C-alpha cells in the first residue's frame, strides 16, 4: 500500500544514510575479521 | 554526685540491657499502657458501635470473634474527633460501648513509636554511631500515623481510623479503596514499588552475599559458623559478587561500594514508604487517585470502557454496601 | 564389607563404576530421540488443549 | 574494567555517531508517526477507529463466542 | 578444537552483554515478550474480547493500556499464530488477544532463561547458586498466577492482564470472589514481602549508621575500596544498638544475609501456594461459626461478615461488565446495596 | 501444590549436584578471575588477554 | 554377620538462637491457622 | 472453647519473646 | 461458635508437634 | 482547601525528616563522630557485654 | 490431514527454518571467525 | 581503535530501534481526535 | 540398617562404596518397562487381569472391563481408555528396548562429566524433575477430566457445569 | 471518675517533666566523644 | 457413640505429654 | 552485681531400659484409662 511505502521510506533513509556514513570503516572491520 | 545527677546517669546509661534514655522515660509508660489495654480489650472488650447507629461490633475474642476477626473496633463516629478518655464517660460500660480503649491504645501507641524513634536517635547518639537510623524508622510512623491519626482528623472521625485487627485492617483498605481509588494514586504505586523493591533488594544482596561467601567451614557445618562475632575481616568477596551481577546485567548496573549499596538498600524502601504515607495521609482530605472514568469516548460520543471503568464498578459496589446502616443522603462526603 | 550370597550373585551388576567412552559418545543419537520426544509431547498437549483437531475422534467425553 | 568495546561517552561526544543519530533518530521518529497518520496501524492490528467501535447493526459489544471459526464473527462483528 | 568447544567459546566471552548458553533461549523469549507487551499496550484493542480499549491507539494512558487476557470462548487454546482460530492471520491474532498467551508463554521460557543465565554465570564466576535459588519465588509468581490460576479457572480470560489497571482489576477480582486477603497463604505472603521491605531498610541504614571512620571527608562513600580485608562497619557496635533498642539483635552476619533472602523468597512461595488453591475455588472464603451464628443471631456483627458485604457488593456490580461474555443481565432492582448511597 | 515445591526441590538439588565444590564457600583467591576483560572468556584463565 | 558400627554417624546440633527461631514460627503459625481450623 | 486455645497460641508466642530476650545467648567477642 | 469439632485437637498438635521436635533437638545439642 | 492542605502536611512532614536529619547530624557533628566510627577508639569495645 | 494438523506440521518446519537453523548457523560461523586465541 | 560492530551494538539496537519508531507513533496519536 | 557394609556396596578396586548409578539406571528403567508392558498387556486387556474402570460419556453406566488397545490416532485422545492400554503396551516396550541400551552403552565423556553421573544427588535432581512433571499431568488430567479420572470415582468435573454438560444432555 | 483524672494528669505530668529536666540536664554532654561543647 | 468429646484430646495428651518427657531426657542423655 | 555460674548444676540421665518401661507404662496408662476419658 503507498501507506507501507511511506512509512518503510525514512527507514530506508536512516539506513542508507548510516550506510554511506560508516560502511567505509563497517568494510574495515570486515576485513580486519575475515 | 547529686541524686538527680545519679537518675541522669542511670537513665542515659548504655549498660542497662534496654536502654532507657530520657525518650524511653516516655515511650515505656506510654507502651506499656497501650498494650496492656489492646490485651486486655481483644480478649474481653464488649461490643463497639462504630458507626453510631447503635450497631455494636463485636471485636473481642469472647464475643465471637476469631484471631483473624478479632480487632479493637474505633471509637463512635458520633464522638467524631473529640477526645474521649475513660473519666470523660458516666461509666467504664459507657466508654467501652463507644470505643473508648481504642482511643486510649492509639494515642499512647503514637507516643510510644514518636519516642521509640526519638530513642533510636538517643542511643546511637550514645554510642557514638551516625544518628540516621531514627530517619529509616520514620517511614513505617509516618504509615502509622498516616492511618491512625491523620486519615482520622482529615475524614473527621476516629471511627475512620483503621481498626486493631487483621479484618479490620481488611475493611479499612478496602473501604479506602472504594472511595479513594487508593490503587490508582501514584504515591501508593511508590509504595508498591518501595516494598516490591525492598523485598526484591533484600533477596539480591542476601543472595548474592551468601552466593561470595569465603570458604571457611566444613560440608558438615551450617556455613553461618565460618562467622565470627566481631571478626575483623569481611565473610564474603564483594568483589566475586560484582563480577557475577555486572556480568547477570552489565558491569555498570553492579555496585562495588558496600556503602553506595547499602545506602540504596536503606534509601529504596523508606522513600517508598514515605509516598505511600503521604498519600494515605493526603487522600485524608479527599485528593483520591485518578479518575479515568470515561476517560475514552468513539466519535459519537458513546463511552468506551477500559480497565479503569471495570475498577470503577469494582469500587461502586464496595461503596454502595459499605456501612449499610450508615448513610440517609445521597453522596459520602466523609 | 561384608559378603553375601546374593551380594556374590549381584558383584558384577555393580562392577563398573565410572567407566565412559571417551568423548561425545551416543550423545548426537541421544538430541535426536530428545527432539522427537519433545514433538510427541507437542503432538498429545494441543490434541488435549484443542489445538490440534484430528479426524475420526473428538476431544470429549463421548469419543 | 573493560570488556573490548568503545566507551559509551567517547561514542556520544563523537561528531561521527551525532552525523549519523543527527539522521536516523529524526527518521525513526517519523516512521513511527507515520505509521500512526496514515491510518496504517489500524490496519495492520485490527484495532477499531474511533468511528467504528459501533456500527448501524450493532450497538453492543462485539464479544467472541465462536470456538474456531472468529473471521466470520469478526466479520459480521463488522 | 571441536565446534561446540569453539562455539561454547564465544558465547561465553566476556563482552558488555554476556551471553552463554542461556542467552540462546533468554534473550529472543525475552525479547519476543517485550516488544509483544509494547506492541499490544501501543496499538492492539480488547474491544472483541472484553469489550475495552486496551492501547495508547484507541486513547488509554499508561495507566490504562494491557495486554488483555484472551476471549472466554477459547477456554485455555494457546491461541497459536498458526493455530486453528487465528489460522495465521495476523490481524485476527491480534483481536482475538493471541498476544496474551505470547507474551506469557515467552515470558515463562525467558524466565526460565533467566534462572539459567544465573546459574551458567554464578559457576563460570565460581559462586555459590543463591542468587538462581532466590529467584524460583518470582517463578512461582508468575507460574502460579499468569498460568496455574487461569488453567484450574475457566479460560485464559481469567487470567491477569498484562497492565497496571488489569493487574488492579485483577486484585479487586481476587478479593471479591475468592476473598484473598482471608487466606492465610496470602498472609504469609504479606508478611514475606514487606518484613523483606523492612530488613531492606534497616540493614542499609543500620550499615550505613555504624560505619568507621575510614577517611576524612564528610561524604563516608569514598572511605570503601572493593578489595579491602577489613569489615566496612562496626557489627559489634550495630549488634549492642539493636540489643538494646530491640532486645536483640543481629550477631552473625552470614545468618543475616541468609535472612534478607530467606524472608521474601518464602513469602512469594506461600503466596503462590495460596493462589494454587484459588485456581480450584479452594477459598479460604468463609469462617462457618460467624456465619451460621450471623444467620441465626441478627445481632452479631463482625469485621468479617462486614467484608463477606463488601465482597457481595462488588460481584454483584462487577460482573456484568467484567465477564461481559456471559451476558449478565442482572437488573437495577437486584443490586444489594447500603440504605441512601 | 506439591508438583510446585517440588519445582524448588529440583532447582535445590540441581544446584547441589553442580555447585557441589563451593558448597562450603568460594576460594580464598578469585581476586583476578572474577575482573572484567582481564580474560576473553569469563573464568577461563588460559584466555588471558595481557592487555 | 556381624553388626559393625557406622561411620557415617554424624551429631544434629539446634542452637539457642535457632531454639527461640523456631518456637516463634511454631507460636505464630499456629496463631495463624488456628481461626481456620475451627472455621 | 476455642477462646481457649487463641490465648494459648497467644501467650505462647509472648513468652517465647520474653525468652529470647531475657535468657538469649550471650554474644561474645571471641 | 459452632466450630470444627476438629479444630482444638489439630491446633494443639500443629503447634506441639514441632515444638517437641525443637526442644528435643536443643536439649540433645552438646552430647 | 485539600490542594492547600495536602500540600502543607506533605511538606510539614518532609521538613519533620530533615529536622531529625539535621539535628541528629549537628549532635554527632558536634561531638565528632558524624563521619563514623574511630577504629581504634570503638565505644563498645570499652562497654560491658550486656548479659 | 487436517487443516489443523497442516499448521502444527508447518509450524515445526518454520521454526526450525526461521529461528533454529539460521540461529546455529549463524552462531557456529560466527564462533568459528571469531575464535579465542589462547 | 575499538571495533564498530559487536553484540553490544545490536543488543541497543534492537531495543533503541523500535523505541523511537514507538515513540513517534505516540507521538502522532496525542493529535488523534474523536 | 543393620548390616549397612554389604561387600556389593563398595568399588572392587578402591575400598570406598560405590554405586554405578548408569548400570542402576539401565536395570530399573528395563525392569519398569516390563512392569509397564505387563501392565497394559495383561491387567488393562484382561488377558490376565480384571481391566479398568470405563464408562458411558455421562457416567450412569460405570464398570470395570477389558480394554483392547487403541492403535489409531485416537489413542492420543485422553477420554478414550484404549489409548491408556495401547500406551502401557508401547512405552513399555520402548523402556525395555530403552532399559536394554542403558544397561549395554556406558554414558559418553562430555555428559558423565556434565551431569555429574558419579553422584548420586544429580538422580535425586532429575528424578524430582520427571516426578513433578508427573504430578503436574495427573493434577492436570484429574481437573480437566480423563479416561482415567472417570466422574462416577472423582465426582463430575467443574467444566462439566460450567458448559451445561449434563443440563444439556437431559434436554 | 475524678480521682482517676488527678491521677493521669498527675502521672502525665511527672513523666513529661522528667523527660523535659532529662534533656535540659546538660544531654549534649552525655556522649562517648568530645563533651565540651 | 455419644462419647466425652473430651476424652481424646484428653487420651493424646495424657500419653503425648509423658512420652516426649522421655523421649527429651533419653536423647539428651551423654552431654 | 555479677552474674556468676551455678556449680550445683548436675546432667541428668536417662537410659535405654528406663526408656522403654517409661513408654511402656504411659503406653499401658493410655490403654487403661482412654476407655474412661471417653465415657
Ligand atoms: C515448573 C516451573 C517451570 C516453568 C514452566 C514453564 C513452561 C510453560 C509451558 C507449559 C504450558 C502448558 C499449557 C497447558 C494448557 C492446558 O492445559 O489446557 C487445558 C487442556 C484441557 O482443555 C480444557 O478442557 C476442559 C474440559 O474439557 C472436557 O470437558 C468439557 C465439559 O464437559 C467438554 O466435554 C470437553 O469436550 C471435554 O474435553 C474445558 O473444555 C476447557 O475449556 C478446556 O480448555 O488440557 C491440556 O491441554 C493438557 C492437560 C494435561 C496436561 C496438564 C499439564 C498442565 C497443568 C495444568 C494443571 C490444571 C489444573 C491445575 C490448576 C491448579
Ligand atoms: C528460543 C526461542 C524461542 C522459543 C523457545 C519460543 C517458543 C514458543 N513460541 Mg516463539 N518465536 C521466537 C523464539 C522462540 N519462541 C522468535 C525469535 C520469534 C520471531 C520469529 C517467534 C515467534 C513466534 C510466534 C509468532 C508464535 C510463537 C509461539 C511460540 C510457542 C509455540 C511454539 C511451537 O509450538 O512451535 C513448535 C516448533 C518448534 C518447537 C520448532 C521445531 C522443532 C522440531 C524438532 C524441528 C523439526 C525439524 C523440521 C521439521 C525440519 C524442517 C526444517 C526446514 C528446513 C524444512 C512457544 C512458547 C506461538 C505463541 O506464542 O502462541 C501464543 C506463536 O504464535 N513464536
Ligand atoms: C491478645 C493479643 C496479643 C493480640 C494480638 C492478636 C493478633 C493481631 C495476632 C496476629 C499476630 C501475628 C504474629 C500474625 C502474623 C501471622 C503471619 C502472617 C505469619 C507469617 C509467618 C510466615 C511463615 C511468613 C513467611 C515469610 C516470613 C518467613 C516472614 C518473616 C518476617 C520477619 C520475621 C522479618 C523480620 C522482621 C524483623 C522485626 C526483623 C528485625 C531484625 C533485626 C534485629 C535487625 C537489626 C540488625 C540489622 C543489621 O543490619 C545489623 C548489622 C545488625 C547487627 C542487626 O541486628
Ligand atoms: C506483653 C508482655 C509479654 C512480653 C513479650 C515481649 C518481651 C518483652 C520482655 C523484655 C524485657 C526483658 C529485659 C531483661 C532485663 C535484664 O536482663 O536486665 C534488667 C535490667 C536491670 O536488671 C537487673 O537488676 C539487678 C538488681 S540488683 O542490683 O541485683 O538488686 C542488677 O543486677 C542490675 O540492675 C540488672 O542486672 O534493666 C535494664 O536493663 C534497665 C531497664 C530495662 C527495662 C526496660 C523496659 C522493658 C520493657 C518496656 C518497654 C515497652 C514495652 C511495651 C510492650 C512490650
Ligand atoms: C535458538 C538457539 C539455537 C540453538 C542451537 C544453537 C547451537 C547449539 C548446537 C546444539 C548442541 C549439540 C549437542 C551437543 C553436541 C554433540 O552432540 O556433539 C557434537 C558431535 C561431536 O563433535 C565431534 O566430535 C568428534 C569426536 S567424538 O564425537 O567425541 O567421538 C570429532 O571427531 C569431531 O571433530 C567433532 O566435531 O558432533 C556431531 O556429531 C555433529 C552433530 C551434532 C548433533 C546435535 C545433537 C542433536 C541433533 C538433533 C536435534 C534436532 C534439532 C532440533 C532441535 C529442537
Ligand atoms: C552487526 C554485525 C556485527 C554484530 C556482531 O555480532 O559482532 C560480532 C562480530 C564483530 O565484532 C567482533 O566480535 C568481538 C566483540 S563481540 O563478540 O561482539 O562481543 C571482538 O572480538 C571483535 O573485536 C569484533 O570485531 O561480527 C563480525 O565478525 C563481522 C564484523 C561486522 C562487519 C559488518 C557488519
Ligand atoms: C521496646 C523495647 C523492646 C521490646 C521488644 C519486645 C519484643 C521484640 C523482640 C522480639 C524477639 C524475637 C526473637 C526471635 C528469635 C530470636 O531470638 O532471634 C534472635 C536472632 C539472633 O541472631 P544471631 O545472628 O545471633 O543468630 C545467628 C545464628 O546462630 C542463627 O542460628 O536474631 C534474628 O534471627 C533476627 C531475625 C528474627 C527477628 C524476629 C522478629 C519477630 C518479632 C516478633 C513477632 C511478633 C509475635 C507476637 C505475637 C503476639
Ligand atoms: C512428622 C510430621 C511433622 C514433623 C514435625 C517437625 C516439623 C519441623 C519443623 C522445623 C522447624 C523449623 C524452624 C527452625 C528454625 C531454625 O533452626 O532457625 C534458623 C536456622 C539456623 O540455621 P543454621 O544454619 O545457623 O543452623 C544452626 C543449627 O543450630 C540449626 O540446626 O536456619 C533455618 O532453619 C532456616 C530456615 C528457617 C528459618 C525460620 C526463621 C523465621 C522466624 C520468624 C518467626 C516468625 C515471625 C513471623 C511474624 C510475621
Ligand atoms: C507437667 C504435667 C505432667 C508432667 C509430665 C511428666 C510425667 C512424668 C512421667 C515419668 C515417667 C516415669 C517412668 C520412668 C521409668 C524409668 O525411668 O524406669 C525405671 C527407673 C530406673 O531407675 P534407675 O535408678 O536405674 O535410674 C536410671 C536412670 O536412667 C533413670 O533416670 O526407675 C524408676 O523410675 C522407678 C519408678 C518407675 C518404674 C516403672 C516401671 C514399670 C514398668 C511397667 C510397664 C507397665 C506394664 C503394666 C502391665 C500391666
Ligand atoms: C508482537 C509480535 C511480534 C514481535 C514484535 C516485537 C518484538 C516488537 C517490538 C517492539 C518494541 C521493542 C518497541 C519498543 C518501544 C518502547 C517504548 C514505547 C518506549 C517508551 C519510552 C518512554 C515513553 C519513556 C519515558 C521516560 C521515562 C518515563 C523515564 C525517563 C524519561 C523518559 C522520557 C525517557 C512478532 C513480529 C514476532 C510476531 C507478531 C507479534
Ligand atoms: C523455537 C520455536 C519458535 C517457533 C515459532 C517461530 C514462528 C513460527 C511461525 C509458523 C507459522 C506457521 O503458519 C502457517 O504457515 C503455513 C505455510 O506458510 C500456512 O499454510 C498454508 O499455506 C501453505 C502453502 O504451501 C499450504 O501448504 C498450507 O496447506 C496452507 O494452510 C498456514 O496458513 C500458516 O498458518
Ligand atoms: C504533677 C504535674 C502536674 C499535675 C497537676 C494536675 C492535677 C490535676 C488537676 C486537674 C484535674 C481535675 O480537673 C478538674 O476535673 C474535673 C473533672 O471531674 C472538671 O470538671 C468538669 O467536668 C465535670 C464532670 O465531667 C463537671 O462537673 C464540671 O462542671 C466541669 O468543670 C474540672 O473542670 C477540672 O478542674
Ligand atoms: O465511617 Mn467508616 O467509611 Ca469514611 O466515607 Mn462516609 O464515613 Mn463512613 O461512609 Mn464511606
Ligand atoms: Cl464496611
Ligand atoms: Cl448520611
Ligand atoms: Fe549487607
Amino acid at each position: 500500500d503507498w501507506r507501507v511505502i511511506v512509512v518503510v521510506s525514512p527507514l530506508l533513509i536512516a539506513a542508507t544514510w548510516a550506510a554511506i556514513n560508516i560502511g567505509a570503516a563497517a568494510i574495515r572491520q570486515l576485513q580486519d575479521v575475515l | 554526685a547529686s541524686l538527680w545527677e545519679q537518675f541522669c546517669q542511670w537513665v542515659t546509661s548504655t549498660n542497662n540491657r534496654i536502654y532507657v534514655g530520657w525518650f524511653g522515660t516516655l515511650m515505656i509508660p506510654t507502651l506499656l499502657t497501650a498494650t496492656t489495654c489492646f490485651i486486655i480489650a481483644f480478649i474481653a472488650a464488649p461490643p463497639v458501635d462504630i458507626d453510631g447507629i447503635r450497631e455494636p461490633v463485636a471485636g473481642s475474642l469472647l464475643y465471637g470473634n476469631n484471631i483473624i476477626s478479632g480487632a479493637v473496633v474505633p471509637s463512635s463516629n458520633a464522638i467524631g474527633l473529640h477526645f474521649y478518655p475513660i473519666w470523660e464517660a458516666a461509666s467504664l460500660d459507657e466508654w467501652l460501648y463507644n470505643g473508648g480503649p481504642y482511643q486510649l491504645v492509639v494515642f499512647h501507641f503514637l507516643i510510644g513509636i514518636f519516642c521509640y524513634m526519638g530513642r533510636q536517635w538517643e542511643l546511637s547518639y550514645r554510642l557514638g554511631m551516625r544518628p540516621w537510623i531514627c530517619v529509616a524508622y520514620s517511614a513505617p510512623v509516618s504509615a502509622a500515623t498516616a492511618v491512625f491519626l491523620i486519615y482520622p482528623i482529615g475524614q473527621g472521625s476516629f471511627s475512620d481510623g483503621m481498626p486493631l485487627g487483621i479484618s479490620g485492617t481488611f475493611n479499612f483498605m478496602i473501604n479506602f479503596q472504594a472511595e479513594h481509588n487508593i490503587l490508582m494514586h501514584p504515591f501508593h504505586m511508590l509504595g508498591v514499588a518501595g516494598v516490591f523493591g525492598g523485598s526484591l533488594f533484600s533477596a539480591m544482596h542476601g543472595s548474592l552475599v551468601t552466593s561470595s561467601l569465603v570458604r571457611e567451614t566444613t560440608e558438615v557445618e551450617s556455613q553461618n559458623y565460618g562467622y565470627k562475632f566481631g571478626q575483623e575481616e569481611e565473610t564474603y568477596n564483594i568483589v566475586a559478587a560484582h563480577g557475577y551481577f555486572g556480568r547477570l546485567i552489565f558491569q555498570y548496573a553492579s555496585f562495588n561500594n558496600s556503602r553506595s549499596l547499602h545506602f540504596f538498600l536503606g534509601a529504596w524502601p523508606v522513600i517508598g514508604i514515605w509516598f505511600t504515607a503521604m498519600g494515605v495521609s493526603t487522600m485524608a482530605f479527599n485528593l483520591n487517585g485518578f479518575n479515568f472514568n470515561q476517560s475514552i469516548l468513539d466519535s459519537q460520543g458513546r463511552v468506551i470502557g477500559t480497565w479503569a471503568d471495570v475498577l470503577n464498578r469494582a469500587n461502586i459496589g464496595f461503596e454502595v454496601m459499605h456501612e449499610r446502616n450508615a448513610h440517609n443522603f445521597p453522596l459520602d462526603l466523609a | 564389607a561384608q559378603r553375601t550370597r546374593l551380594g556374590d550373585i549381584l558383584r558384577p551388576l555393580n562392577s563398573e563404576y565410572g567407566k565412559v567412552v571417551p568423548g561425545w559418545g551416543t550423545t548426537p543419537v541421544m538430541g535426536v530421540f530428545m527432539a522427537l520426544f519433545l514433538v510427541f509431547l507437542l503432538i498429545i498437549l494441543q490434541i488435549y488443549n484443542s489445538s490440534l483437531i484430528l479426524e475420526g475422534f473428538s476431544v470429549d467425553w463421548a469419543g | 574494567g573493560t570488556t573490548g568495546e568503545r566507551p559509551f561517552s567517547d561514542i556520544v561526544t563523537s561528531i561521527r555517531y551525532w552525523v549519523i543519530h543527527s539522521i536516523t533518530i529524526p527518521m525513526l521518529f517519523i516512521a513511527g508517526w507515520l505509521f500512526v497518520s496514515t491510518g496504517l496501524a489500524y490496519d495492520a492490528f485490527g484495532t477499531p477507529r474511533p468511528d467504528e467501535y459501533f456500527t448501524q447493526t450493532r450497538q453492543e459489544l462485539p464479544i467472541l463466542q465462536e470456538r474456531y471459526d472468529i473471521n466470520q464473527e469478526i466479520q459480521e462483528f463488522n | 578444537r571441536g565446534w561446540f568447544d569453539v562455539l561454547d567459546d564465544w558465547l561465553k566471552r566476556d563482552r558488555f552483554v554476556f551471553i552463554g548458553w542461556s542467552g540462546l533461549l533468554l534473550f529472543p523469549c525475552a525479547f519476543m515478550a517485550l516488544g509483544g507487551w509494547l506492541t499490544g499496550t501501543t496499538f492492539v484493542t480488547s474491544w472483541y474480547t472484553h469489550g475495552l480499549a486496551s492501547s495508547y491507539l484507541e486513547g488509554a494512558n499508561f495507566l490504562t493500556v494491557a495486554v488483555s487476557s484472551p476471549a472466554d470462548a477459547f477456554g485455555h487454546s494457546l491461541l497459536f499464530l498458526w493455530g486453528p482460530e487465528a489460522q495465521g492471520n495476523l490481524t485476527r491474532w491480534f483481536q482475538i488477544g493471541g498476544l496474551w498467551p505470547f507474551v506469557a508463554l515467552h515470558g515463562a521460557f525467558g524466565l526460565i532463561g533467566f534462572m539459567l543465565r544465573q546459574f551458567e554465570i554464578s559457576r563460570l564466576v565460581g559462586i555459590r547458586p543463591y542468587n538462581a535459588i532466590a529467584f524460583s519465588g518470582p517463578i512461582a509468581v508468575f507460574v502460579s498466577v499468569f498460568l496455574m490460576y487461569p488453567l484450574g479457572q475457566s479460560s485464559w480470560f481469567f487470567a491477569p492482564s498484562f497492565g497496571v489497571a488489569g493487574i488492579f482489576r485483577f486484585i479487586l477480582f481476587l478479593q471479591g470472589f475468592h476473598n484473598w486477603t482471608l487466606n492465610p497463604f496470602h498472609m504469609m505472603g504479606v508478611a514475606g514481602i514487606l518484613g523483606g521491605a523492612l530488613l531492606c531498610a534497616i540493614h542499609g541504614a543500620t550499615v550505613e549508621n555504624t560505619l568507621f571512620e575510614d577517611g576524612e571527608d564528610s561524604n563516608t562513600f569514598r572511605a570503601f575500596e572493593p578489595t579491602q580485608a577489613e569489615e566496612t562497619y562496626s557489627m559489634v557496635t550495630a549488634n549492642r544498638f539493636w540489643s538494646q533498642i530491640f532486645g536483640i539483635a543481629f550477631s552473625n552476619k552470614r545468618w543475616l544475609h541468609f535472612f534478607m533472602l530467606f524472608v521474601p523468597v518464602t513469602g512469594l512461595w506461600m503466596s503462590s501456594v495460596g493462589i494454587v488453591g484459588l485456581a480450584l475455588n479452594l477459598r479460604a472464603y468463609d469462617f462457618v461459626s460467624q456465619e451460621l451464628r450471623a444467620a441465626e443471631d441478627p445481632e452479631f456483627e463482625t469485621f468479617y461478615t462486614k467484608n463477606i458485604l463488601l465482597n457481595e457488593g462488588m460481584r454483584a456490580w462487577m460482573a456484568p461488565q467484567d465477564q461481559p461474555h456471559e451476558n449478565f443481565i442482572f437488573p437495577e432492582e437486584v443490586l444489594p446495596r447500603g440504605n441512601a448511597l | 501444590v506439591f508438583a510446585l515445591l517440588f519445582f524448588f526441590g529440583h532447582i535445590w538439588h540441581g544446584s547441589r549436584t553442580l555447585f557441589r565444590d563451593v558448597f562450603a564457600g568460594v576460594d580464598p583467591g578469585l581476586e583476578e578471575q572474577v575482573e572484567f576483560g582481564v580474560f576473553a572468556k569469563v573464568g577461563d584463565l588460559s584466555t588471558r588477554k595481557e592487555a | 554377620m556381624d553388626r559393625n558400627s557406622n561411620p557415617n554417624r554424624q551429631p544434629v546440633e539446634l542452637n539457642r538462637t535457632s531454639l527461640y527461631l523456631g518456637l516463634l514460627l511454631v507460636a505464630v503459625l499456629g496463631i495463624l491457622f488456628s481461626s481456620y481450623f475451627f472455621n | 472453647m476455642e477462646s481457649v486455645a487463641y490465648i494459648l497460641v497467644l501467650t505462647m508466642a509472648l513468652a517465647v519473646l520474653f525468652f529470647a530476650i531475657a535468657f538469649r545467648e550471650p554474644p561474645r567477642i571471641e | 461458635m459452632q466450630v470444627n469439632n476438629l479444630g482444638f485437637i489439630a491446633s494443639i498438635l500443629f503447634v506441639l508437634v514441632p515444638t517437641v521436635f525443637l526442644l528435643i533437638l536443643f536439649i540433645q545439642t552438646g552430647k | 482547601r485539600a490542594w492547600l492542605a495536602t500540600s502543607h502536611f506533605v511538606l510539614g512532614f518532609f521538613f519533620l525528616v530533615g529536622h531529625l536529619w539535621h539535628a541528629g547530624r549537628a549532635r554527632a557533628a558536634a561531638a565528632g563522630f558524624e563521619k563514623g566510627i574511630d577504629r581504634e577508639t570503638e565505644p563498645t569495645l570499652f562497654m560491658p557485654d550486656l548479659d | 490431514m487436517t487443516p489443523s494438523l497442516a499448521n502444527f506440521l508447518w509450524s515445526l518446519v518454520l521454526g526450525a527454518a526461521i529461528v533454529l537453523i539460521p540461529a546455529t548457523v549463524g552462531l557456529i560461523f560466527i564462533s568459528q571467525k571469531d575464535k579465542i586465541t589462547r | 581503535t575499538y571495533p564498530i560492530f559487536t553484540v553490544r551494538w545490536l543488543a541497543v539496537h534492537t531495543l533503541a530501534v523500535p523505541s523511537v519508531f514507538f515513540v513517534g507513533a505516540i507521538a502522532a496519536m496525542q493529535f488523534i481526535q474523536r | 540398617w543393620v548390616f549397612w557394609d554389604l561387600e556389593l556396596f563398595v568399588d572392587p578396586r578402591t575400598g570406598e562404596s560405590a554405586l554405578d548409578l548408569p548400570k542402576m539406571f539401565g536395570i530399573h528403567l528395563f525392569l519398569s518397562g516390563l512392569l509397564c508392558f505387563g501392565f497394559g498387556a495383561f491387567h488393562l486387556t484382561g488377558v490376565w487381569g480384571p481391566g479398568m474402570w470405563v464408562s458411558d460419556p455421562y457416567g450412569l453406566t460405570g464398570h470395570v472391563q477389558p480394554v483392547a488397545p487403541e492403535w489409531g490416532p485416537a489413542g492420543f485422545n485422553p477420554f478414550n481408555p484404549g489409548g491408556v492400554v495401547a500406551h502401557h503396551i508401547a512405552a513399555g516396550i520402548v523402556g525395555i528396548i530403552a532399559g536394554l541400551f542403558h544397561l549395554t552403552v556406558r554414558p559418553p565423556e562430555r555428559l558423565y562429566k556434565a551431569l555429574r553421573m558419579g553422584n548420586i544427588e544429580t538422580v535425586l535432581s532429575s528424578s524430582i524433575a520427571a516426578v513433578f512433571f508427573a504430578a503436574f499431568v495427573v493434577a492436570g488430567t484429574m481437573w480437566y477430566g480423563n479416561a482415567t479420572t472417570p466422574i462416577e470415582l472423582f465426582g463430575p468435573t467443574r467444566y462439566q457445569w460450567d458448559k451445561g454438560y449434563f443440563q444439556e444432555e437431559i434436554q | 471518675m475524678l480521682t482517676l483524672k488527678i491521677a493521669v494528669y498527675i502521672v502525665v505530668g511527672l513523666f513529661i517533666s522528667l523527660f523535659i529536666f532529662g534533656f535540659l540536664s546538660s544531654d549534649p554532654t552525655r556522649n562517648p566523644g568530645r563533651k565540651d561543647f
